[PDB]
């Protein structure tokens, strides 16, 4: 769907695994409560955000220990492209839009 | 003095670092010895500190140098490997560890933090949540989870297949999950353990890298550095079928053995240097084994000064020339360093490293145990010690190399890591039937491949006739047990089959009989007949190997191996063979913990073959028994195949069926010695393509001749070479009264069948179990007891006919044996 | 290049040669690697030669360091010794092997010649007079005769006791001629052998000196190694005797190991390992021993590269750092000369030296092997070899140290030598009846004991109330299955008998039962209240002792050790434990070959005690049982001892009849676990001072209670702690009709006793024999079939109640224990 | 007796036994045929020689490998004088007159 973007687990215990982006925010991390709920020992309690402000959709790091990485590049907060790659733990997804 | 003089000093102080420097290493995290810490006075002073001196060629500094060596050799790393024979190796560890050092990036420290967290966490909710996990404790040495996993991304940077892991029970359900990555539901799915003996699979996934790698960990029993040389022959039968390392088309050795130790453990059991011994023959090679000792310098309530007589727990490793790197377990990024130093070292040289990290046990060996009562100095400083984690915390913040919000991100990351496990275990409230019979074309092609020689090759004039004698027996008849068992082995690899056959002097036989590998008189080369059968006809491969190799003068080592061989590859046909059986004792632990055991106990399944050569002979009690009564004594319904055949068909037979019935199941051989030899032992073409396994046998006149079976009033039980001995004996004394009947499988005892055989002879008045073996051994002590229990129409009444109950297999003297042997088949025909 | 430059490479040339200087080394007799044979070339050239360079502190030239270095380390000795961690012995080695040697005299190498020549004659009449020797010849390796010679002559230099020797087969009979001295009458009585494995014992005189030495050989299997640990504990058990070592008055150690080898053999035994672990540590230290490596380059058909894994068959010997000379079997002088060495070594540093003497093997392994079938190149090379007697006869002469007269003298001397041997063959055509029962002053004594604490001595708190109960048991009764071991041990010491207990954790305890030993809370100081018993109330030595060690977590060379040492001391009482009873199978060789039947095979008798704890409580299959059925299996009249005592004060009379029956017989003891804390499992002051040992046992009701044993109509025969929930099921359930009886001696079975017991029950109708163990385990596989057999009035009829027959001793899961133990209790009363 | 030597071992597999010398001459060996038969591997078939001529006893080596010593110094000839002692192989003898 246009506006809505998409989540592909290509890395990690759940790969093929898919979560659509539909929210102004999107919790990712280990806590079981969380929107995109990525088990494993790397990933912390409260790990990223995927944020929709406008029409951009945005990651950020909420003060996990492992970080974020946007491309194989660490980042506090990232405009997101369509086929970026996002790091959160040893979990590696594709964002497309 | 001279510059000379000084300059000669220098080059002494650089050697006394390199050699010893590992002495003076801040190594001991509880810091016990306070006499463990001046080497640079002699002749060397403050004012030679600036003085330049000549380095491999560089002009440097006294200081310079002294800084370096100091880094190098006596911070947190404690480095031999001056024992070296090799100068390139030494070289090559030389230039690793005397370089200056990046520290590691923040990304890796906070990597290594997040693994202290899980360690601790995991830790904390298994002495929180369950009784009686003290035993199983991990607390004090949690730095081993980073330290394995920087040993485990490290094999996954060199693009290797697999980590395979074994290991003793403290921190293994931490390793499970944190290393091995197996989910907190199935770890703890009905907690009571059996689960800290199972075996386990997973895959590793690279934090900074694109490589993932298979890691798995081995069953073991409690029996400590048992699984040493199991953990090898798994290892190598997996590396054999990836077409890697010694076997293989690639010298990659791309599976990589992980072995844990306890510190009391590695310096006590001898499998330890029996598997050293190992590393670097042909036939039991790995490319080399990662060596992680835990080393929490106790051992239950002993002190290292009762457990061992060299300066470190490691120092068997010195035996094959292995670096050694002690490590302080307070410092995780020295660990992780070292690990990877380690991976490297055995990816250059395909050889062993052994990584001693020193450790601390925070608990008593187990619950409701004050360890301050044997040893109250060591606990009264552990108490005062402050967790790995917290303690790595503390330094990255001195250090200024993460902010005060960086740890309060890893202390909410802890707290995530506790509440992770806390809620997820919260919320958890045949056989096959072919025929073993081949045509007598493959007979035929076994027998012309033993004379298919390659251009130019010599052969000793003795083995020659062997070699003609087999493609006459192939063609003719005749076949001797040493051809049938060839026979066996040879039409399986043409059918595909991996078949890997060892053991002392293997190649040739004991008794000069198998002649499997045949060597070159005037080059020494070597020649495998049956590894002609691994091609058809047409040229193309079967898929089928011949394996055969001398061992080493092990028992335990070899044994273990060739079991964990058969767990490696269910598929492979593997043989191992006692000298005499009487030599399989030394591997008793390997017999009782995995080989008889292993399937009841772990689910863990094994298809090994044990050759024992037995029979009573005259040549002493080491050289005439392989414990018939014990492996019989071990057995339980579905355990293993026990057989002692008498005929060279039946044993044909019997190895086809072991490698064709579908069905993962030791199997356990009685041999002969003289009877290879014996002219009467011998079999026809027609008993190789024309029949199958027969688990009892009647006499060949009442089969085939014109035996009158209604004139027999005494029937005589027996196993092995004894048969032609009495049936020799009703030839000269031409006794019609008297029938042999032979149990071919020992266990499972064959009800049906023996029931069968008894009743086609209706006039039998008195029934005789006779055996060569004393009354309390061979196979009486249970048949005597199961026969008559089993079927009591048939075995009511049976007797016995043996040499006396004796508390050795035999009497030393052969006029003894050749007396008591008289005396049987005299009382058989009394 | 400066001076600077040139005199840097000398200091390394000389540490090249000190460290790898052995690997250039003309150690081989046989000269079989071609590529074996400049490392001077680097930076040093043929100008260099005469320049001076500074030395440790004279200046010499090139060429005159290089002598040295060349002479020391490259000739016929191999010397490693730069891997020893002391500085002292890397320096007292230097300084010896880099001096100028003085040769031998004339009367030394004529006395080296006259053992060649008694070495190569004793072979020749071997080969020639009897058929089948091929297997014991020491042809190609005689040199280990003036070897074995020099290291024994040094040993009687220093003024020692005794030097006891273990070795394999080979070569065994010439050492019995020409070291230990026996007479060929004695040798060859009987030839048909079992004198290959006796003992035997002499009196070597030396030829220079004044001195007298004793030298004995121990009794061995033919698997090779296993004595190793045997004898180390037999000279221990010798110098405890002599006031000799670490439990002496002096630190002399005068009874000294020499231990032969096969090179083979020691790389791939771990009980060579396990042994050299022993060496330094204060419970199994013996001052160093001496091995000698008859390195004939062969393991039967094997070479050495499918043998071993490193440079040499001795690299195991870097574990304890212990120095390695290896010598070319082809040099007598330099044999002779490295065998005295050695003997200084271990006098000056009471550690281990390795002798690796580099010889071949003329012959096949056995009578009808032709050795160039598996090794043409090596046996090319053998069959133009000149024998080491005419050899060093030929060198003698080109040296001009002999004269011709003198050579044709020691011909003469050799012939007489062979007349010798071929015309001295050729002219040869109770149980003591004492009371096991003591004093209820004895047993208050051993109460206050405990209690009578060293001056300003801090227990432990948890360990002060163990020592204040057993005043309480002492003085009250109520006394539990630790104290009456205790009791016992501690009463034999005060009689003046040595007693030696050891294992793993033994001094504790593995079930903090023991407290042999207890740490000072401050000081770590240890005290032993057995220890008070050795000295009488008026001060005076009673002759007894308490030897109570922590073992290293070995089993193969800890049971080695202990049996040695009984057989060392049969006056001594000698107790191993086993951690649980189910790691004793790792000893199983040392069980099989020595313990169970080296009295029938050898004469030589043993009187070791092993604790095995066995019990089922749901704590997996490797800490549940010692296999009792295997035990028992092994067992023949007058074997062993096999015991599972149901009481403390049983096991006191048990242990007490052990040490003073006057019979050297091995005991077997089935220890309890949990059975140690049970509050019933107690007994009567009354039991230790008015009774003796009861091989079987009824229940207290019908011997002291109000029971009637004519109401009973169902016998439950049992072994162990099962009796008590028994017993317990039979009070809450209040049942008249079934009587409990237990045989507390396994074996031998007490025939005569429980057939009195059962005749006092006239109205049993069913007998049943009820045990934990499964089927196919426990006393049921033998006590099945020998009881009906044994007595057919009393046991015609025995059924069998017990848990099913399992491949395991026991199930993984304490949840299943549970179920199937209150199964057993459920059909013996349903 | 007067004129007539003795020989009494002293160290050596057959200590305390006794010799008597009063012959010409009195072999010493291996041989079992010797006078004085002294069964050791250090001692060869023909070793040694006690001869008696006008009054005094001399030991005289006859071509064995060890040597004859008297009073631990080497001789191939030596006049014996009470007191002294031989050395023929391992055994130590003592001469009395
Ligand atoms: C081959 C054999 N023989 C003996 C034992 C006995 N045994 C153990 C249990 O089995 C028993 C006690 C317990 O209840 O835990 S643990 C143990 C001490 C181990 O010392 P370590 O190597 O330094 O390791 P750490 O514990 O990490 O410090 C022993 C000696 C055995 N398992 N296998
Ligand atoms: C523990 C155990 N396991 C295996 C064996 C078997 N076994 C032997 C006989 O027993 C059998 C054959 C024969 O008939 O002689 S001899 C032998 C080879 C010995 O090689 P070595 O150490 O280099 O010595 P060397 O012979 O002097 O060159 C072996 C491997 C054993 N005895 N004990
Ligand atoms: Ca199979
Ligand atoms: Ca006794
Ligand atoms: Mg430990
Ligand atoms: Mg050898």
């Amino acid at each position: 769907p246009s506006g809505s973007a998409l989540l592909v687990v290509k890395r990690g215990p759940n790969a093929g695994s898919r979560f659509l982006l539909d929210q102004p925010t999107t919790s990712a991390g280990r806590h079981p409560d969380s929107d995109i709920f990525l088990d494993d020992v790397t990933v912390s309690r409260r790990h990223a955000e995927f944020r929709l402000e406008g029409g951009e959709f945005q990651v950020v790091d909420v003060g996990s220990l492992n970080g974020t990485y946007v491309n194989r590049e660490p980042v506090d907060s990232a405009v997101l492209a369509n086929g970026d790659e996002v790091q959160i733990g040893k979990f590696r997804l594709v964002f497309l839009t | 003095d001279s510059i000379e003089d000084k300059n000669a000093r220098v080059i002494e102080l650089i050697a006394a670092y390199r050699n010893r420097g590992h002495l003076m290493a801040d190594i001991d995290p509880l810091r016990l010895d306070n006499t463990r810490f001046d080497v640079n006075s002699h002749g060397l002073t403050l004012w030679d500190l600036d003085r330049e001196f000549k380095v491999d060629v560089q002009r440097k500094k006294l200081r310079d140098i002294l800084s370096v060596l100091r880094d190098a050799y006596c911070r947190h790393v404690g480095v031999e490997y001056t024992h070296i024979l090799e100068p390139e190796q030494q070289r090559w560890i030389q230039e690793r560890v005397e370089t200056k050092h990046d520290k590691p990036t923040v990304a890796e420290q906070k990597y290594i933090l997040s693994k202290l967290n899980a360690a601790e966490a995991f830790e904390t909710f298994l002495q929180t949540k369950y009784v009686g996990q003290k035993r199983f404790s991990l607390e004090g040495a949690e730095t081993v989870i980073p330290m394995m996993d920087a040993v485990i991304d490290q094999c996954a940077e060199h693009g290797l297949d697999e980590v395979v892991i074994a290991m003793p029970h403290r921190g293994r359900l931490n390793v499970l999950a944190n290393i091995v990555g197996k989910p907190y539901s199935q770890i703890f799915s009905e907690f009571e353990d059996v689960k800290y003996h199972l075996g386990a699979t997973g895959t590793y996934i690279q934090m900074f890298g694109d490589n993932d790698i298979e890691v798995s960990l081995t069953a073991n029993p409690s029996h400590l550095e048992a699984v040493d040389p199991v953990l090898e022959g798994l290892v190598r039968a997996k590396q054999d079928l990836l077409d890697t390392g010694e076997e293989g088309s690639d010298n990659r050795f791309s599976v990589v053995p992980l072995m844990l130790h306890g510190d009391a453990a590695f310096a006590g059991q001898g499998v330890v240097a029996e598997t050293l011994n190992l590393a670097l023959l042909r036939g039991y090679r790995t490319g080399g084994t990662i060596h992680i000792v835990v080393n929490n310098q106790i051992g239950f309530t002993t002190a290292p000064t009762d457990s061992r007589s060299s300066e470190y727990c490691t120092d068997v490793a010195k035996m094959i020339g292995a670096p050694i790197f002690h490590v302080n377990g307070d410092d995780p990024e020295a660990c992780a360093w070292v690990a990877r130093l380690a991976v490297d070292f055995r990816q250059a040289f395909k050889k062993d490293v052994v990584i001693d990290m020193l450790c601390y046990r925070r608990r008593g060996h187990n619950e409701g145990d004050d360890p301050s009562m044997t040893q109250p100095y060591m606990y009264d400083v552990i108490d005062t010690k402050r967790g790995s984690r917290k303690a790595y915390t503390e330094a990255l913040i001195g250090r200024g190399d993460i902010s005060m919000k960086e740890a309060e991100d890893a202390l909410r990351d802890y707290q995530g890591q506790l509440e992770a496990v806390f809620n997820e275990v919260r919320e958890l409230e045949i056989p096959s039937k072919l025929a073993t019979a081949v045509d007598k074309a493959m007979l035929q092609r076994i027998g012309d491949a033993h004379l298919a020689l390659p251009e130019g090759f010599t052969v000793h004039p003795r083995v020659r006739p062997v070699l003609e004698k087999r493609r006459e027996m192939a063609y003719e008849g005749r076949i001797d047990w040493a051809f049938a068992e060839l026979l066996a082995l040879g039409s399986l690899i043409a059918e595909g089959k991996l078949v890997r056959l060892s053991g002392q002097d293997t190649q040739r036989g004991t008794f000069t009989q198998r002649h499997a590998v045949i060597v070159d008189r005037k080059t020494g080369e070597e020649f495998t007949p049956l590894q002609l059968l691994a091609t058809n006809p047409d040229g193309t491969p079967t898929g089928g190997k011949f394996l055969v190799y001398n061992s080493a003068l092990s028992e335990f080592a070899a044994v273990g191996f060739e079991y964990g061989y058969s767990v490696g590859n269910p598929d492979a046909m593997v043989l191992w063979e006692a000298q005499f059986g009487d030599f399989v004792n030394g591997a008793q632990s390997i017999i009782d913990e995995f080989i008889s055991s292993g399937e009841a106990k772990w689910g863990q399944l094994s298809d090994v073959v044990l050759l024992l050569p037995h029979g009573h002979e005259g040549q002493g009690p080491d050289h005439t028994s392989g414990r018939i009564e014990r492996f019989l004594q071990l057995w339980a319904e579905g355990s293993m195949t026990i057989a002692m055949p008498s005929t060279p068909a039946n044993y044909f037979h019997l190895l086809r069926r072991h490698g064709k019935d579908g069905i993962q199941r030791p199997l356990i051989v009685f041999t002969p010695k003289s009877m290879l030899r014996n002219k009467a032992a011998v079999s026809d073409i027609r008993d190789f393509t024309e029949s199958k396994f027969r688990s009892v046998l009647e006499e060949p006149m009442y089969t085939d001749g014109e035996g009158d079976r209604n004139k027999v009033t005494r029937l005589l039980l027996t196993s092995g070479k004894i048969y032609y001995e009495l049936a020799a004996r009703k030839a000269k004394e031409n006794r019609e009264d008297v029938a042999i009947v032979r149990i071919e499988q020992l266990a499972p005892l064959p009800r049906r069948r023996l029931a069968e055989t008894l009743d086609r002879y209706p006039n039998v008045k008195e029934k005789f179990w006779v055996q060569e073996e004393p009354a309390n051994q061979g196979a009486w002590p249970s048949f005597g007891l199961t026969l008559p229990e089993i079927l009591p129409d048939h075995f009511t009444g049976l007797k016995r006919i043996s040499r006396r109950a004796m508390s050795a297999p035999s009497s030393g003297s052969s006029k003894v044996h050749a007396v008591e042997q008289q005396e049987i088949l005299d009382t058989a025909f009394g």
